[PDB]
């Protein structure tokens, strides 16, 4: 029945956003709630932000 | 009212990237007031230059591989995001890079425009392995501010949609790191009055003094709305 | 620089002592930048008897 078949391969670049699921290796799960601006992130005395 | 304005004292440019800036005298409590408010603007609002568009001949998309090249096209794009460029006159410049032979392609191999300064000429862009391999590309550098992703730029204009132009992230914002320390001033016999030492770490160019001027400018422009309009 | 300035929108003077003030629009992060800087001067630095 099938005379010819055309296969398209699409590529997609997906960046992290709220609702994506992240975890460590100690069975600590979590869902991203918010992406904070770098200005708002807790930072140390040296100036380097978390 | 015992009004007392600070004055820019020392600009210790330890490196073109790293600079310390001491600031005195500041009345008690204004050290942290100005320190933090400035830090926030300095991280976000600051303008700079970044690669917005790339066009390599014989490249249809960023996921393909070019022959005679160690790096995949994506790897190359990521290197151009980190390319340090100063544009003096125009806000938009297209630089051309034609290079061949068995060489790690550096930033110096780009044909420099009259008013376009490559701040880190040794910056790696691509590794040519085959001697017969030649690479030719047009790097579009625009001036802007903050972080403008290609995903937010592929859903606005797009009147001309030329197959070959690759859109990638370009963090225009020059400021990499900033921290403000507060130490004793020991001026006349005031004692309490301290000093504002702001340690900045930026990419190429944006001048430390110039950046502080712009940051304070943006702050004072916003204060117009609370002074002029009540 | 595409300087986006805020405009004083509402002054709800609930009493001569208490007043609410809405302010918009402010570019991202300028809410806390202006918010806190002002709060500090308003508390420690406003002079009186």
């Amino acid at each position: 029945g099938v005379l010819k078949i055309v296969k398209v391969y699409l590529a997609v670049k997906r960046r992290i956003q709220p609702g994506d699921k992240m975890a460590g290796r100690h069975g600590n799960k979590g869902v991203i709630s918010k992406i904070n601006p770098i200005e708002d992130m807790p930072y140390d005395e040296n100036g380097t932000p978390v | 009212t015992e009004f007392l304005k600070p004055r820019l004292v020392d600009i210790e440019q330890v490196s073109s990237t790293h600079a310390k800036v001491t600031l005195e005298p500041l009345e008690r409590g204004f050290g942290h007031t100005l320190g933090n408010a400035l830090r926030r603007i300095l991280l976000s609002s600051m303008p700079g230059c970044a690669v917005t568009e790339v066009e390599i001949d014989g490249v249809l998309h960023e996921y393909s591989t070019k022959e005679g090249v160690q790096e995949d096209i994506l790897e190359i794009l990521l290197n151009l995001k980190g390319l340090a460029v100063r544009v003096q006159g125009k806000d938009e410049v297209i630089l051309t890079l034609n290079k061949s032979g068995i060489g790690p392609v550096t930033a110096a191999d780009i044909t420099h425009d009259g008013d376009v300064e490559i701040v880190k000429p040794q910056h790696v862009i691509c590794h040519l392995t085959d001697e017969n391999a030649s690479i030719s590309m047009r790097i579009k550098v625009q001036r802007g501010r903050g972080y403008v992703p290609a995903s937010t730029r592929i859903h606005s204009e797009e009147d001309e949609r030329p197959i070959g132009r690759l859109l990638v992230d370009a963090c225009y914002s020059p400021v990499e790191r900033i921290a403000y320390n507060v130490e004793a001033a020991r001026v006349e016999q005031r004692t309490d009055l301290d000093k504002l030492v702001i340690e900045m770490e930026t990419n190429g160019t944006i001048d430390p003094e110039e950046a502080i001027r712009r940051a304070a400018t943006i702050l004072a422009e916003q204060l117009e709305a609370f002074v002029d309009l009540r």
